[PDB]
């Protein structure tokens, strides 16, 4: 009961973060394509930690926030869901341009 | 949004015969023409047809959440609380207004 | 003798993000035909129950704008003047409305 | 607010460069909370004080403390108005009056209980946790407590918030203050006794503080403080200085 | 609905993204509670604290090469070894 | 013959998810990074553009871009059976 | 479990304050977050059947 009182004080309440700490976005790269442009609107960037990126096969990746992905006819290891990244290579370079 | 579009068929039985005469299967619904009981029912001069008109109805002011997420669910159900599959457009608009002060 | 302005993000504001807090009685638009990826892969999604981003920002994609939110205010209890405009094309007899069947003997 | 005392001070006051040495976000947070102070809700803490006093006064059991407090929060919030908040403050002042009336009881018992109770109020009257050297802080508090208890002629009192300590050696009585001593003893709890810290904080200790911890170290254990701190290895020397 | 979102509490401090720190925004009773009962029933992971970068007088904003390659000045290749001399350059205000 | 051979330097890196910190010297100084709290970025909004070129694969693939965000929550339980959580993500703001 | 799906998400809430206090965004990765957290706390070659 002491703990319940002293946890109901507004100064000390449970605070949680997601360990990934990353907004996740998937950008489609067609089969033969060897380049990709990623442009996004203006954003405040008030506390950005950085960037993390690999490429994952579309056929091996479900649609985000989908109740039932009919096109998902693959039952291997989703690199998006688990940490099964294997295409960190095949990345030639990148350029980040805030403006 | 269903309404009764009432009409008035002038000669209902005449036009019924005139229609099933050229139906290419004349005795289609007029099976047993000689019988006076099982004969095809005569149509009524006065009747209605289901009229589907868009229902633009305002529901007035209702209290709203202080935090409105971008992802918003718009749900329309019947008296059975089942979504109506026969809607091809459902427009909604909300105009939040201050109702009181939530302090002091 | 000094011109002290009213609060921009005041008691009657509608704060969206770092843009200016829109003042009272703004409008929110709900449409089922938004170009987004929300209800496309939703299984039991039709025009009766659908999800829509209220955020119609011309810059952000509707998929990437549905993750934002609208803060009306916390100092006021708000209320929305709801107006709905539905279009229907249901037939007379239908298995959904249990009107195309009857039992005889 | 250190912003207020950084603006209204000399050119580079200790808190004018405390904000300066913060990261930009932390400094900006301090600046914002100084310029426009966020309001705080008194209730849900005053009700907590009332229920804690009720349990302390035996009115309710501590097993039902939280349930009673939350029911009272319902009763307050559903009628939260200027007129109920004054009743909340009346009950809080009621709690304070009861606590002071209880305190007047132990100042009428044996002096070895009166000084102990006054020492408990002194401990409740300052910080209870330090960022560095918490073990040293609580070890010192326990050593001072048992020193007062085991010294028959120790007398703890307060003079306008300054809790002093009187030790009567018969022919003389040397007075040492505890408020200024514990104030000086900040950032010496996490001391890490080594070559450079000893000159650094040997000139940082006032005669009051050295006298206080010298008298306290007469009852000093090896299990009292951190085994490598400046206070630990200082009381190790002071205890044997007292002994020899 | 909470009495804290109603006021002017900075967003980073409210969510402890740039806040004071768990040692100093929790009630001084709760730090003692979680420390005492920290061996069997931990609560320390439920109160977030963020470590913050210095962001001043720690990194040049100047255009400064993060990685310099030095070509040899002379080579003097021979049969048993391969000599190289460079001119390693550490500019004023640089440190290698 | 030595003129009839080639070189095929290559590397594989599984389960890595290439990371770039939003820090001035690309080194970890805190969760709230060195440049993440710079007033040039936090206040003035930027519409950043990321340009890639990749090794051409044989099937359509997604590039799994992850930004660095503080998706934080603080759970305010002010009273018995009164639960309320507020959400906040710093770069790509979601709550307020 | 239907994680990070805003169309088929769960609902944890109280009774007096019936507001749903769990919001799942389609642009976050709960399962990969758990993967990275679990791999950071301990090595992944340990087989915990539960």
């Amino acid at each position: 009961n002491q703990l319940e009182l002293m946890l109901r004080n507004a100064t000390n309440d449970q605070t949680f973060v997601d360990y990934l700490g990353a907004k996740n976005a998937l950008y489609s790269v067609p089969a033969g394509s060897t380049a990709l442009t990623i442009n996004i609107p203006a954003r405040t960037w008030e506390g950005m930690r950085g960037w993390s990126f690999t490429r994952i096969k579309a056929a091996e990746t479900p649609q985000l926030g989908a109740q039932y992905d009919v096109n998902f006819k693959y039952s291997g290891s989703i690199a998006y869901s688990d940490g099964g990244f294997y295409l960190s290579h095949t990345f030639r370079n990148m350029s980040i341009l805030f403006d | 949004p269903t309404y009764n579009k009432i009409y008035y068929q002038a000669a209902s039985t005449y036009v019924q015969r005139l229609e099933n005469s050229c139906q290419s299967a004349t005795a289609a619904f007029n099976r047993f023409p000689e019988n006076e009981i099982l004969k095809q029912a005569p149509p009524m001069n006065v009747s209605s047809v289901c009229d589907n008109q868009p229902a633009v109805v305002q529901q007035g002011v209702l209290p709203v959440k202080s935090s409105l997420p971008g992802l918003q669910r718009v749900l329309i159900t019947d008296d059975q609380r089942r979504p109506i599959p026969y809607v091809y457009k459902s427009i909604a608009t909300v105009q939040p207004t201050v109702l009181s002060s939530a302090t002091l | 003798l000094q011109r002290v302005m009213a609060p921009t993000g005041g008691r009657n504001s509608i704060k969206y993000r770092d843009y200016t807090p829109c003042r009272n009685t703004t409008k929110l638009f709900y449409v089922d035909n938004k170009a987004s990826d929300i209800d496309t892969y939703n299984k039991d999604a039709n025009h009766s129950n659908f999800r829509t981003t209220v955020i119609h920002n011309q810059d952000l994609d509707a998929d990437t704008a549905a993750t934002e939110s609208i803060q009306l205010d916390n100092r006021s209890c708000w209320g929305g003047d709801l107006k709905t405009a539905v279009r229907t094309n249901c037939p007379n007899v239908s298995s959904f409305f249990q009107s195309n069947s009857v039992r005889v003997r | 607010t250190e912003v207020a005392d950084a603006l209204s001070s000399h050119a580079n006051s200790k808190d004018a460069r405390s904000l300066r040495y913060e990261p930009y976000a932390n400094r900006l947070i301090k600046l914002q909370t100084a310029m426009v102070p966020p309001k705080v809700d008194g209730t849900s803490e005053r009700v907590a004080e009332v229920v804690k006093g009720l349990a302390e006064q035996g009115a309710i059991y501590p097993d039902q403390m939280g349930a009673i407090h939350s029911d009272l929060l319902n009763r307050v919030y559903t009628w939260n108005s200027m007129g109920v908040q004054e009743s909340i403050q009346a009950l809080v002042n009621d709690v304070i009056h009861g606590q002071n009336k209880v305190l007047q009881d132990e100042l009428a018992r044996t002096r070895e209980i009166a000084n102990a109770s006054m020492l408990t109020r002194f401990f409740d009257s300052l910080y209870k946790t330090v960022d560095r050297g918490q073990r040293n802080f609580e070890g010192f508090k326990k050593l001072l407590r048992l020193f007062v208890n085991n010294v028959p002629n120790a007398e703890v009192y307060s003079s306008g918030g300054s809790f002093s300590l009187q030790i009567n050696m018969g022919g003389q009585s040397q007075n040492i203050n505890l408020t200024n001593a514990f104030d000086n003893l900040k950032d010496i709890w996490g001391a890490r006794w080594d070559a450079v810290n000893n000159p650094r904080i040997g000139a940082l200790l006032t005669p009051n503080t050295r006298a206080l911890l010298f008298f306290v170290s007469t009852f000093y254990d090896y299990g009292s403080m951190e085994p490598g701190s400046y206070l630990d290895n200082l009381m190790r020397l002071y205890k044997e200085a007292i002994r020899a | 609905l909470t009495p804290d979102l109603t006021t002017a509490t900075p967003r980073l401090q409210y969510f402890h993204i740039a806040g004071p720190g768990t040692r100093e925004y929790l009630s001084e009773d709760l730090q003692q509670f979680i420390s005492a009962t920290g061996s069997y029933f931990d609560l320390k992971n439920k109160f977030r604290q963020t470590v913050v970068a210095p962001t001043r007088n720690v990194t040049t904003e100047k255009a400064q090469r993060l990685q310099i390659r030095f070509y040899p000045i002379q080579t003097d290749d021979t049969s048993t070894g391969y000599r190289v001399r460079y001119n390693i350059n550490v500019g004023d205000g640089w440190v290698l | 013959q030595p003129g009839q051979v080639l070189s095929y330097k290559k590397f594989l890196c599984d389960n890595y998810l290439w990371t770039i910190p939003f820090s001035s010297d690309f080194m970890y100084m805190g969760e709230l990074t060195d440049l993440g709290q710079n007033p040039m970025y936090t206040n003035n909004s930027h519409s950043m553009v990321i340009n890639f070129e990749l090794d051409p694969m044989d099937d359509p693939t997604y590039v799994y871009m992850l930004y660095g965000v503080f998706d934080t929550v603080r759970v305010n339980q002010p009273e018995r059976n009164v639960l309320a959580m507020a959400y906040f993500r710093t770069p790509f703001a979601t709550g307020n | 479990l239907y994680h990070d799906s805003g169309v088929c998400s769960g609902t944890l809430n109280s009774e007096r304050s019936g507001m749903n206090v769990v919001v799942e965004l389609p642009d976050r990765n709960t399962e990969l977050s758990y993967q990275y957290m679990l791999a950071d706390m301990m090595s992944r070659h340990h087989y915990f059947a539960l």
